[PDB]
């Protein structure tokens, strides 16, 4: 809510991805904190298992509700940190409601 | 059956009443057969304690003779040493504060009588630094003795050489531990060592060493004088001899009396000392050996008596024989809770099980006094307790677990109610 | 001659007098879970995570410490020596700060594994945790020492392998913190080895702070060229750029240690 | 400090090009036998695999830690 | 006295 | 346990054993075995404390210097023991025993009285720097449970107003009869001396043969 | 309730020694 | 803990000896896994004979072949481990 | 440019992809957002940091706000706490 991105680059979302989709490289941000310089989910590689949703300790990477993201070009499907963070900002209100409804179950 | 005679009683100068200084000591006749004893032989001295069957007068109980026998093995070119720990951090051990302050000499000749038994080159006495005044008394006494030539090279007009020194403690209960007294003497942090290199084998400064409770060193000259048998008779079987008993808390006249061992617990508050404050039925529990030993509740107590064999049958330890008594007017849950607070403020932290475990029980115990914790947590602390009991490098973790075990063992219903009390008011 | 016979769960190995119980298990092939015991560092007995059960004995013994005696069969997988590890791991973890996704000794932790193999499925420490104050030990080692399991291998290495004799324990109780009393940097060659030798990720490398995570690192074994001792080293490369160089053991040349320059 | 990954012999093919990818910056490799590391229980068996498959081999002898004498009593020696 | 034990110590030392 | 250099507590505060102190220092050294300077640091650290209660970082460095030991070695010893104070100590520095034996016999009782009399929280020095109160643990002498060691005053068996009386004595004048201020001598059954009320047997009494 | 372009966000990894612009 | 039924472990072990005796040739290391599963191991030459006995023996009819697979242990001289699972 | 600063120089090829197109960059750059966060004052020596919401936060860590000299920063939220 403050505005600091949740991911702290533990990189086990990369470890458990079955398809090798997520690529993460990180370095200490000047703040001294730990953040990901590059976070790239290759959606064409991703098979939408939802384990990344499962694995994240801070729950920074989530399976968002939108299913309509069909794209004219293959490159658009590859997603870097800025698209995903932008995707996160757009759907945060519903993502928060969805996680709110299902967290007791998990 | 106790009721030892005054004549038989070891420290006649107890309670002062006689000059603690040498001239008082000479009227005591403490230095009477010292030359003869040393002359007899080291082997003669250990024969006397083996016949006495004296048990360790400190918290741990072991045959005193066998412990001294261990470093009686031939010297390997390193000077053998004597260490007397006058530290008594355990609550209720004002037992030792007496001999040191009231009868310093008895311990001085205890040191040389003991010294030739182990062939120690010299003895260092670690009186707790807290007792600064106490120290003032002993080295005045030690100074007298050398001036006399009782101690020093050719001590007591004999071939044997001994030098006695006093070392300043610095407010640590753990300093008391046998391997840790040494390290404080060595000048490193007071952290116990593991037993595999035993104290005799690796000594202070790598020179064979032995450690004795001051009471243990003090009685050795008188036991040699009175003979092991005289001393042997008073005791019970393995248990033997008179050991000073300190009764403190909820008793009409708290005092340290050197009455005989094997005393019915009901008898020593009722007959000597002061009957339990408020009546013998106002006894929620008795701590026989001090904080380290588990407390025993009233129904068990009079039945049992104060000797180490009887207590181990009872699941408690004679220890320093410090009797702490708790009337029905005390929150035991809080009483034992401060003893765990006594151990978190004091354990060295060298070993993982004591460091976190004792702090963990302290946190749970504080919640237990409030009653915030649920009833299921109470046996949880049981299990945390035995994890600490067998895994610790020294015995203090042994000691921290026992009071916790005693509270759960006999006062489990009361703790559940404190559990219940808080749940009801929400 | 000089070959006491000792039993490792029965294998009945024969060992030189004076070998520790932990060492006896090693020649059979068993591994005692251990912290605070490093082969080229003095035995300290701080953790006691290595408690084993010699047969017919009342208490369990400290593996790294007890010299094995004649005909004492070690029972390394008994019902007791597992409660002696299931209950120690309870304690190390109790005061531990769970920032494993911060601790860059994530997969390089000798404390999650031993928890994950020899420790307990769940925690009972419903009480609160402790915290220490991060200080500066220099520009190479990042000491997030709230992680420290007070295993005293640093204080040893910093005194025994390197002659710095600076790092030391300060205080008693559960706030014994193993950091320099006054803030004096640990400046010496051989300095970076502390990272490799602290099994916890309390103090780790500051340059390689958060650039990687060990499962990814592809490890190629090569030779030190910065100095003429030719110390053996392992270059850990991820996706084609070197991420860290850490020592690999060569008995004769660098026995598990490398210089501050060549890492 | 665990030694369970220093037990079985492994034979690993020589490392090859890992150029950066222009579009996403991901590492890219043209060598198929790169990620392949076969595990063989004994030195003799691994050498056999290289000979029949025709790959060149350069075996490195196992180096195991030398026995080291340790005793808690020894360091307590003020002498040394 | 603050130093009486210590003064007694070198009295012991001679 | 971290010494963040402060103008007051830092080596700018020069420390050196008084010619008289240095003398004492060696007396300690020869008491200990030959070639073992290290054993003398706890006693030498104690005399630095005797010199000055504060014992700042400068003082510990001197101790290590005089005793030629790794400085840390001294720092570790000072931190481990409560006897040493690494912060300024009140002139009187009273310490109240609050282990279960004393608490059972009312130790806590005393505390409340002393806090009010010193008019200060427990654990810090009075503004006057006159007294410092701390809740110390078992100080021995339990038979006499109510207890408050003030620089070895070890007053024992003290009723609340007693201490107030003692504190006043300390506040105006000095040496307030340190010791158990109740009729009993040293430790003695308040009733009397059941242990030995007879005269002590003299030298060579019933000395066994052999 | 009441076109993107993908790119590497990480920077260069090996810096080229730049030739001295001072002629010699 | 899985619900092991020792009743099985024994009966299948007993069959394992039965087969081992019936075909002393071609059959070695017959063992019943801790999973209540038997795994007769046969010399490669016994492929035809051991199967046929199991397909056509009144006391051991093993009519259908569930699977034929080959693990590859590169270390093992004989690389492949053809495994035939029968019901 | 972006959070990290990924940028293409004039001579830099690999910048054509944006020709007649747009790049994905972020307003609300996080680097400055926590810096914009007030310092959580506390009474206790040590404090927790669930991240806010327990299960919906970060693995709880206890921060030692023991030195006013430094406001403890939970390694997960970047929230500075003022003793
Ligand atoms: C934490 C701890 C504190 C101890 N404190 C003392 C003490 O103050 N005095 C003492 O005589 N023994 C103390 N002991 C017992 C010693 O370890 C040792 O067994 C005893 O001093 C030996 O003397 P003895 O053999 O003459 O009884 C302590 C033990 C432990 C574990
Ligand atoms: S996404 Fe969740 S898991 Fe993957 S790195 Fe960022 S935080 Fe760790
Ligand atoms: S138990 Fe472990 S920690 Fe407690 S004192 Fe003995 S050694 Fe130090
Ligand atoms: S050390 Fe770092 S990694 Fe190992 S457990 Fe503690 S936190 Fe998780
Ligand atoms: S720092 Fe690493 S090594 Fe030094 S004690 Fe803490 S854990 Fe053991
Ligand atoms: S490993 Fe057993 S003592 Fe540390
Ligand atoms: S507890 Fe107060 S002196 Fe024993
Ligand atoms: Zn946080």
């Amino acid at each position: 809510p403050s505005g600091e991105e949740r991911c702290i680059a533990c990189k086990l979302c990369e470890a458990i991805c079955p398809a090798q989709a997520i690529t993460i490289e990180a370095e200490p941000r000047a703040d001294g904190s730990r953040r990901t310089t590059r976070y790239d989910i290759d959606m064409t590689k991703c098979i939408y298992c939802g384990f990344c949703q499962e694995a994240c300790p801070v729950d920074a990477i989530v399976e968002g509700p939108n299913f309509e993201f069909s794209t004219e070009t293959h490159e658009e499907l590859l997603y870097n940190k800025e698209k995903l963070l932008n995707n996160g900002d757009k759907w945060e209100a519903e993502i928060a409601a969805n996680i709110q409804a299902d967290y007791l179950y998990r | 059956f106790g009721s030892l005679k005054d004549e038989d009683r070891i420290f006649t100068n107890l309670y002062g009443r006689h000059d603690w200084r040498l001239k008082g000591a000479l009227r005591r006749g403490d230095w009477y057969k010292t030359k003869e004893i040393l002359l007899k032989g080291p082997d003669w001295i250990l024969g006397e304690m083996k016949t006495s069957g004296l048990r360790g007068r400190g918290g741990a109980g072991f045959p005193t003779g066998l412990k001294w026998s261990f470093m009686n093995k031939p010297s390997d070119g390193r000077p053998k040493y004597l260490v007397v720990n006058a530290d008594e951090g355990e609550p209720g051990t004002c037992k030792d504060r007496e001999i040191m302050r009231h009868d310093p000499h008895k311990l001085v000749e205890g040191c040389l009588v003991g010294g030739r038994a182990m062939g120690a080159r010299a003895a260092y006495i670690y009186i707790r630094g807290e007792f600064y005044n106490e120290a003032s008394n002993l080295q005045v006494a030690i100074r007298e003795a050398y001036e006399a030539g009782l101690i020093g090279k050719n001590a007591c007009g004999s071939d044997y050489d001994f030098d006695v020194f006093v070392v300043r403690g610095a407010g640590a209960y753990i300093c008391g531990e046998e391997t840790a007294l040494i390290e404080s003497i060595e000048g490193k942090q007071g952290k116990p060592r593991l037993k595999p290199p035993f104290p005799a084998d690796v000594g202070v400064f790598g020179c064979p060493t032995t450690v004795a409770n001051v009471e243990t060193v003090a009685v050795s000259p008188t036991i040699c004088r009175r003979g092991g048998t005289w001393f042997a008779g008073f005791g019970r079987e393995r248990n033997s001899g008179t050991k000073l008993f300190n009764i403190s808390g909820h008793v009409n006249h708290p005092c340290t009396v050197e009455e005989e061992m094997s005393v019915p617990l009901k008898e020593l508050i009722e007959k000597h000392a002061g009957g339990v404050t408020g009546g013998w039925d106002n006894l929620l529990a008795v701590i026989p050996g001090g904080s380290s030993t588990p407390l025993i509740p009233k129904s068990v107590c009079e039945t049992v008596l104060m000797d180490f064999d009887a207590l181990v049958q009872a699941q408690t330890g004679l220890g320093t024989a410090a009797v702490i008594v708790m009337d029905r007017s005390t929150d035991i849950v809080k009483a034992i809770a401060r003893l765990i607070e006594f151990y978190k403020h004091e354990s060295c932290g060298q070993c993982t099980p004591c460091r976190e475990g004792v702090d963990w029980m302290n946190k749970v115990m504080a919640r237990f006094v409030k009653g915030d914790a649920r009833p299921a947590e109470i046996d949880s602390l049981w299990e945390i307790s035995k994890q600490i009991e067998g895994h610790t490098i020294c015995a203090l973790g042994d000691g921290a677990a026992w009071p916790v075990q005693g509270l759960i063992r006999h006062f489990r219903p009361e703790l559940e109610d404190r559990m219940q009390r808080f749940a009801q008011q929400h | 001659s000089n070959l006491i016979e000792v039993f490792v769960d029965g294998q009945s190995v024969m060992v030189e007098p004076g070998t520790t119980v932990l060492q006896a298990c090693e020649k059979v092939g068993m591994q005692i879970p251990r912290f605070c015991y490093h082969e080229r560092l003095s035995v300290a007995g701080n953790c006691r995570m290595c408690l084993v059960e010699i047969e017919k004995a009342p208490k369990v013994v400290a593996a790294c410490a007890m010299p094995v005696m004649k005909g004492w069969n070690i029972l390394t997988n008994s019902e007791k020596s597992k409660k002696a590890r299931e209950g120690v791991m309870e304690f190390l973890l109790a005061n531990h700060p769970l920032d494993c996704p911060i601790c860059d000794q994530g997969g390089e932790c000798d404390l999650q594994d031993q928890s994950m193999m020899f420790g307990s499925d769940r925690s009972r420490f419903l009480e609160g945790k402790r915290a220490v104050e991060d200080k500066n030990i220099g520009p190479l080692v990042k000491t997030i020492m709230t992680r420290c399991i007070q295993c005293t291998r640093c204080i040893r290495f910093a005194s025994e392998i390197a002659g710095v004799d600076d790092l030391g324990t300060t205080g008693r109780g559960n706030d014994m913190q193993v950091g320099t009393y006054i803030e004096k940097m640990f400046m010496s060659e051989l300095s970076g080895n502390v990272i490799d030798i602290c099994p916890v990720g309390a103090l780790t490398s500051k340059p390689y702070a958060f650039t990687a995570r060990p499962w990814e690192t592809r490890k190629t074994e090569s030779i030190d060229v910065m100095d003429a001792v030719g110390s053996n080293i392992v270059v850990s490369t991820r996706t084609g750029e070197v991420m860290r160089i850490l020592p690999r053991m060569h008995e004769d040349i660098n026995e598990e240690w490398i210089s501050d320059k060549t890492r | 400090s665990g030694v369970n990954n220093t037990k079985k012999w492994k034979m690993e093919f020589d490392t090859r090009e890992r150029w950066e990818n222009p579009l996403m910056g991901w590492a890219s490799t043209a060598d198929p036998l790169s990620n392949m590391v076969l595990t063989f229980s004994a030195k003799e068996d691994a050498i056999a695999f290289a000979e029949k498959n025709g790959w060149s081999y350069d075996v490195e002898e196992k180096k195991v830690p030398k026995p080291k004498s340790k005793s808690y009593g020894a360091n307590f020696s003020w002498n040394k | 006295n603050t130093y009486t034990f210590l003064d007694l110590n070198l009295d012991l030392s001679k | 346990f971290v010494h963040r250099d402060t103008p007051e507590n830092n080596p700018d505060t020069p420390f050196d054993f008084t010619p008289e102190n240095y003398k004492r220092i060696e007396a300690i050294v020869k008491n200990y075995p030959e070639g073992h300077q290290a054993a003398a640091v706890l006693p030498v650290l104690d005399l630095a404390q005797r010199q000055n209660g504060w014992l700042p970082i400068s003082a510990m460095n001197k101790v290590a210097e005089v005793l030629q030991v790794p400085p840390m070695r001294v720092y570790e010893v000072a931190t481990f023991y409560t006897m040493y104070n690494r912060k300024p100590v009140g002139k009187y520095h009273i310490q109240v025993c609050t282990t279960t034996p004393c608490m059972l016999r009312d130790s806590d009782s005393i505390l409340e009285t002393l806090q009010r009399k010193l008019g200060i929280k427990v654990g810090e020095t009075t503004p006057d720097k006159l007294f410092t109160l701390i809740e110390v643990e078992c100080l021995g002498a339990c038979v006499n449970a109510p207890m408050v060691q003030i620089n070895d005053n070890y007053y024992e068996d003290l009723t609340p107003k007693d201490i107030e009386e003692i504190i006043d004595e300390l506040k105006a004048g000095k040496v307030p009869k340190p010791g158990p201020r109740s009729g009993r001598f040293c430790c003695e059954p308040a009733g009397g001396l059941t242990s030995l009320t007879e005269p002590p047997k003299g030298p060579g009494f019933g000395v066994q043969a052999g | 309730p009441t076109q993107y372009v993908p790119y590497s966000t990480t920077r260069k990894k090996i810096h080229e020694w730049v030739p001295p612009s001072t002629p010699y | 803990v899985r619900p092991r039924s020792d009743v099985t472990h024994k009966q299948l072990s007993a069959f394992g000896e039965y087969v081992a005796e019936i075909l002393p040739k071609y059959v070695q290391q017959v063992q019943v896994s801790c999973l209540d599963e038997l795994e007769i191991c046969i010399h490669p030459d016994g492929v035809i004979p051991t199967l046929t006995f199991l397909r056509d023996h009144t006391n051991a009819q093993f009519k259908s072949l569930a699977d034929l697979t080959a693990v590859d242990v590169p270390t093992r001289q004989n690389r492949f481990e053809i495994v035939y699972n029968l019901l | 440019i972006t959070h990290t600063g990924q940028v293409y120089d004039e001579k830099d090829y690999r910048r054509v992809r944006f020709v007649d197109r747009q790049k994905e960059v972020n307003e609300n750059f996080a680097i400055d957002l926590i810096a914009q966060q007030p310092v959580n004052e506390v009474e206790h020596r040590i404090i927790a940091c669930d991240g806010g919401g327990g299960a919906l936060g970060h693995p709880k860590v206890y921060i030692n706000l023991d030195k006013e000299t430094k406001t403890g920063t939970c390694g997960y939220c970047g929230l500075q706490f003022k003793q």
